[PDB]
């Protein structure tokens, strides 16, 4: 009808005039003025999601947007098994994206220029949508030393396999290998005229030719002279051969390739794929959260709205509320980042694999804490039972009081589990964005970025608990004991850094100015072999598939000289064949020990890193503070003054340390064995021996306050005469 | 094909187990089975094959009784810890948990259209959610004690519920109490389709009471008159339930014993050596020949029927 | 006496995998069919009753193809873990289990004759074994990546097979390549004697090939000239068979819809909305009025021919 013509026309003017828009009101300007000039001149014709595929029929037609989601997810699932089987969610305009490279791969000469931030999937999308047109995906890699040569070489294998042999090839690539001079030349010919001359020259030309021939002769067409042939190779490749080019938000760059390459703007189709929208982060954090049990029935709105995602529901749910607060510790990194390059710092990518991280880490530790906490309340309901069996039924009331205070504990333990099932989710949440966003800040900028956490979750009216301490939620005394003995500082910041390399879900860097990280790192993993390397280093390509295969970790430095071979082992691109995991490298494909991880380390803390590695790797920051400084600014004087003072010190503080340990592992020990017995209490004889020998061992936590009373009376000999020095010398290091 | 009947030898048994067992079902589609415990655990075994397949942990206390929906997803667990968690078949894991029980739930039922739950507690209260959302919609009252088993007819309007007070109330969701019992009522069962034709030849709705009065006794629902009393067990009854074909009624007791009903003849038919210790709870698969009991001997045995 | 059809609504409905379903196939002789599932598991069923039988399970990764020799006795199942295991079919045991692909096996057909079987695997090679022995006798190759899967022809002497390569490779046990696909080929079929008047009436042997073009096409094998390509389907093309007679062709596809195409006339007839969801495989009764068709939805139907 004239309604389906209005409609193509409307799709053709939404995909050809809006997809290389920048801001939001240019997109709503140009809607607005389809609309009206769609009113002017023809007085369900403008359904809001205009969408046209050829996927739920066998040409060009109209499409839903929910049969076009279950469908892609169905096709995703078969990807999955097939090439990659990395979890994608599906958001709105994804779907978008997906018929947009669909539409211009179907286009002869096909070629798309991506306008995306970088780790927005701009890459694994588009190889998602050549796959399953039966166009086979070819990307370039780059090791140390790459010359014009070598990318010379790809290109003439590649255009033989497009052009004589007649498969069909797209080329998905991106900033990495574009650097070089000589770069930019062959592909400004190759878009233009698909053909590209003083390139075959040598054998190669009579090989491809001879090649050609039989190409020929398989597709019909009889050709026996050298131009004519040459002209089917150019119409082949035409016919073929696609490339895509993905490139980061950049102005300067974006002016520079104009002026460098103008085939590249005129011949390629533009979409400012961009960076995902506050709606787009609200639905993956719905759809990623939307397993989890974060219902809370007895939720109370606030009347006053933090509003950093528009078209919410006017009553939102506790799952709405918490997916809210997702946008907002993403958009406050942006806030942060602002700040920090108007004040005249450095600044690094703002990209949604540290969302993607940030709510994978959420999962993770909701799940894991409320398993812990659950798990704990069964042994204290089990341990009150066995309690009570033991009042029912004197040595028997001796060995009834004596675990009387235990009993207490566990009690007054119980009652508030309620308000501990309250505040998993808001304790979770801050957590995990600690974790996620938190790692290339100073402690200063870290509290700032916390304090505003806190006040948008209360000004949301979200149950968390103040009184506890960051370090001491996501750790508990024995990795910080075991992190001590690793050769870490005794301090919040190395105990943070700490928590983010050994809880993580991607690959990190260090930020270590003396090295003293490389040591504690080393001590930590010491148990598996580590063993440590560098990017410069000429053994490291012999080193990467030793520490794969058998599993070793490996540790690397210098990661300025950062070689990009190693972005499959950070985007995890492993496949399954059967009973073993198989990882490619470019030039071999090697196995994968189930339990492998590498560690990446930065000397100079201010190098600039350009946003390939920042979106596909995570930081911590090795700096020191005012307290951390005070620390060793204490111990050092104390040590040169007064040894036999420092050594007192030392003892008190490590006898302090295993004692706490011990009356740890005797409440567990009261707690496990009251447990693991069924036979009333009373009537076994050889558990009261154990039940009461246990509780008499508890009579050390008298000498811990001995020693608890030594150390601080005797530290006024140190802490009130080098205070004031100690003040001045950290002052005097900042200025 | 309506009178397969079990027999010795236990064709698995499957003590994989570290505390009593409280409840054990069928899955109504896949061929799997689940078994509750007091444990605080949930417990995942294949009939078919006998292999231990997961276990599913959350709750924290005695995990009183388990129910299934229709569709075979959505798995319902209810404990002494006043919770009553909803299971994922398909992802196992917890996607809610409940709050608002005072004292420890018995049992709860799905009901067969797959959108409500509904709970027995000690409370002497029956309440009815809202599975999508964990909204307590509605409440029932009037039993006045511990309602030890709640169950819903095949449609949905009638939820009868036995208790300590040794009356079977049903309403619709008192039209009818039964309180003729010498003893507290523990387990009901509704009366399948396939009955109906049998128990009218023998003397609806039809109902069931398994009681502690070492009886089991047969109802009518509308007027409340007891059709009939099985006699012979020599324990407190834990489980009733009727043949898939309705000819039989498969029962279990304390007495150590299963035994097999011909209430046609008003007699037992067969007899197993159930278990060693007190026999906890039965099921009857709809169509496969196979027929599960977990005992408080810590086993999961299953009779193979000939 | 060749022009029964399918038609709706189907004669069973079997919901009983707990996983999607991979291939479908009825038994020469007795009146069962087989079916390979995701969970590395068989199933075997009663199609004319509609009743489960048992489950052949013994594989630990998705068994992906199965197939018969004429006796009934010996069977053939494949998987992704590494392996091809024969079965007694009596006996309902693993008779024997060989290794030697490199990576996941995707199709295996015992051959008419019952004295070796083919093997198709994601390493770009073919892979002929003794029956009764398990030793690898034959490796043919030549494909650049993964076949998809591998059939003999009527005596065995030719095998074909589809790969992603779009080349539908012919070789005499290479002989021909067939390679203007636009897509990769998903399935083949070997065309029936009984055709040979039929498609004389259309326009060897003669070949089948559908792909993820929507596109069935049938060929000449000695050849390799296209003869013919049917097209309607709404999406990736997974399974295509003909009548018993050679008078239609059946096919399955992604669409959600089995279509009976009248070849002479090349054009659709009849559509089948077959399940809610991909349908993986079908199969054709060589004599009785009944098919089956099963999908990613783990529902098995057989559908009723008139
Ligand atoms: N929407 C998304 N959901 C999940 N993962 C994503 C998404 N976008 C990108 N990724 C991650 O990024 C990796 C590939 O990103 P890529 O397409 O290379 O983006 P870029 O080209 O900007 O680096 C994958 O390993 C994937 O895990």
């Amino acid at each position: 009808p004239v309604e389906g013509l209005i409609r193509i026309w409307a799709h053709e003017a939404l995909r050809l005039f809006q997809d290389r828009l920048v801001e939001d009101e240019e997109r709503r300007w140009t809607d607005e003025n389809i609309d009206t000039v769609a009113l002017k001149h023809f007085p369900k014709a403008m359904s809001r999601p205009i969408l046209y595929s050829n996927w739920l029929s066998k040409d060009y037609i109209p499409v839903d947007q929910e049969e076009l989601r279950d469908y892609v997810k169905a096709r995703l699932k078969v990807f999955y098994e097939e090439e990659l089987d990395v979890p994608l969610v599906l958001f709105n305009e994804v779907l978008d994206h997906v018929l947009r490279i669909d539409r211009i791969f179907r286009q002869p000469q096909g070629h798309l220029l991506l306008i995306g931030v970088s780790g927005a999937g701009k890459t694994t999308l588009s190889r998602f949508v050549a796959w399953m047109n039966g166009l086979s995906v070819y990307q370039i890699k780059v090791h140390r030393k790459y010359t014009g040569e070598d990318f010379d070489e790809d290109l003439r294998t590649v255009l033989r396999r497009s052009g004589c042999k007649n498969e069909k090839i797209a080329f998905i690539m991106d900033e990495s290998n574009v650097l070089d001079s000589g770069f930019l030349e062959r592909m400004n010919t190759l878009l233009a005229n698909g053909e590209v001359p003083g390139l075959f020259e040598g054998d190669e030309y009579a090989t491809l030719m001879t090649q050609c021939k039989e190409g020929a002769q398989k597709e019909g067409l009889m050709l026996d002279s050298h131009e004519e042939l040459y002209k089917w190779f150019t119409s082949q490749v035409i016919r073929n051969l696609h490339v895509v080019f993905t490139m980061n938000p950049s102005s300067e760059g974006l002016k520079d390739r104009a002026a460098t390459s103008p085939a590249l703007f005129n011949r390629c189709v533009l979409n400012w794929f961009g960076d995902w929208s506050t709606e787009a982060l609200y639905q993956v954090g719905k759809e990623f959260t939307s397993k989890m049990d974060l219902e809370k029935p007895n939720y109370i709105v606030p009347d006053y709205m933090p509003v950093v995602y528009d078209k919410l529901p006017q009553p939102p749910s506790h799952r709405e509320a918490i997916v809210n607060s997702c946008v907002f510790v993403h958009q406050t990194l942006h806030q942060a980042n602002a700040r920090l390059a108007k004040r005249g710092g450095r600044t690094m990518a703002i990209t949604p694999r540290h969302y993607l991280d940030f709510i994978n880490h959420y999962a993770n530790l909701f799940h894991e804490k409320r398993s812990e906490l659950e798990e704990q309340q069964m042994h204290l309901n089990v341990g009150l039972r066995k309690i009570k069996e033991t009042v029912d039924q004197n040595r028997s009331t001796a060995l009834l009081k004596s675990l009387s205070a235990e009993r207490e504990r566990w009690e007054k333990t119980s009652e508030t589990f309620k308000n501990q099932m309250s505040t998993i989710a808001g304790d979770c949440l801050l957590s995990a964005a600690f974790i996620a966003y938190a790692g290339y800040f100073d402690q200063q900028m870290r509290q700032n970025l916390f304090t505003t956490w806190s006040h948008h979750l209360q000004q949301a009216n979200i149950q968390f608990r103040t009184d506890i301490a960051r370090t001491e939620y996501l750790s508990n005394a024995d990795e910080r004991l075991r992190w001590q003995a690793s050769s870490l500082p005794a301090d919040d910041l190395c105990t943070e850094n700490a928590i983010m390399l050994k809880r993580f879900n991607r690959y990190p860097l260090i930020i270590d100015p003396s090295g003293q990280a490389t040591e504690f790192i080393m001590n930590e993993y010491k148990d598996r072999k580590i063993t440590r390397t560098s990017f410069l280093d000429d053994a490291f390509r012999k080193n990467l598939e030793s520490a794969l295969r058998f599993g070793n970790p490996l540790l690397v430095q210098d990661v300025e000289s950062y070689d990009p071979v190693l972005n499959p082992v950070l985007n995890r691109e492993v496949r399954r064949t059967g009973g073993r995991v198989l990882i490619t490298l470019g030039d071999q494909d090697i196995d994968l020990s189930p339990s492998f991880v590498i560690f990446l380390s930065t000397r100079d803390p201010t190098v600039e890193f350009p946003p390939d590695l920042c979106s596909r790797v995570t930081f911590v920051n090795f700096t020191v503070t005012r307290s951390s400084l005070q620390s060793q600014c204490l111990n050092e004087v104390l040590k040169a003054e007064r040894p036999d003072v420092d050594e007192k010190r030392s003892d008190l503080l490590k006898l302090q340390g295993e004692f706490q340990l011990r009356l740890r592992q005797l409440e567990k020990s009261l707690l496990q064995a009251l447990n693991e017995v069924k036979g009333r209490i009373l009537d076994d004889d050889t558990i009261i021996t154990t039940l009461e020998n246990l509780k008499r061992e508890a009579a050390e936590v008298t000498r811990k306050v001995e020693e608890t009373d030594i150390v601080m009376q005797e530290v006024e000999t140190v802490s009130q005469q080098y205070l004031p020095l100690s003040t001045a010398c950290s002052s005097i290091y900042f200025t | 094909p309506k009178e397969w009947i079990p027999r010795p030898p236990e064709k698995y048994a499957l003590s994989g187990h570290r505390s009593p067992v409280t409840r054990v079902i069928f899955h109504p589609v896949f061929s799997v089975m689940v078994s509750a415990s007091e444990d605080a655990t949930i417990k995942v075994w294949d009939y078919e094959t006998g292999d231990f397949e997961r276990t599913l942990k959350g709750h924290t206390d005695s995990v009183q009784d388990i129910s299934f929906d229709h569709s075979g997803k959505l798995l319902a667990s209810c404990s002494a810890d006043m919770t009553i968690k909803l299971w994922d078949f398909q992802g196992f894991e917890c996607i809610r948990t409940m709050h608002g029980h005072d004292h420890n739930v018995s049992s709860v039922a799905i009901m067969p259209n797959g959108d409500h739950i509904v709970s027995a507690s000690r409370d002497k209260t029956i309440k009815m959610w809202e599975v999508q959302t964990g909204y307590c919609v509605k409440t029932f009252t009037g039993h006045r004690e511990w309602v030890r088993m709640v169950r819903p007819n095949q449609d949905g309007t009638l939820i009868a519920s036995c208790s300590n007070d040794q009356t079977v109330r049903v309403w619709v969701v008192c039209k009818a109490e039964l309180r003729e019992h010498e003893h507290v009522v523990e387990c009901i069962s509704w009366a399948p389709e396939s009955s109906y034709s049998s128990i009218s030849e023998a003397t609806g709705p039809f109902l069931l009471s398994g009681s502690r009065d070492k009886t089991i006794k047969m109802w009518d629902v509308s007027t409340g008159m007891c059709l009939m009393t099985l006699v012979g067990h020599d324990n407190w009854v834990r489980g009733v339930l009727f043949h898939s074909g309705g000819k039989f009624i498969l029962s279990c007791a304390d007495d150590k014993t299963l035994r097999v009903w011909d209430y046609k003849n008003k007699r037992c038919m067969k007899t197993l050596n159930a278990h060693e210790h007190f026999v906890t709870s039965l099921d009857f698969h709809k169509t496969a020949p196979y027929v599960v009991t977990g005992s408080v001997d810590q086993t999961v045995k299953v009779w193979e029927c000939r």
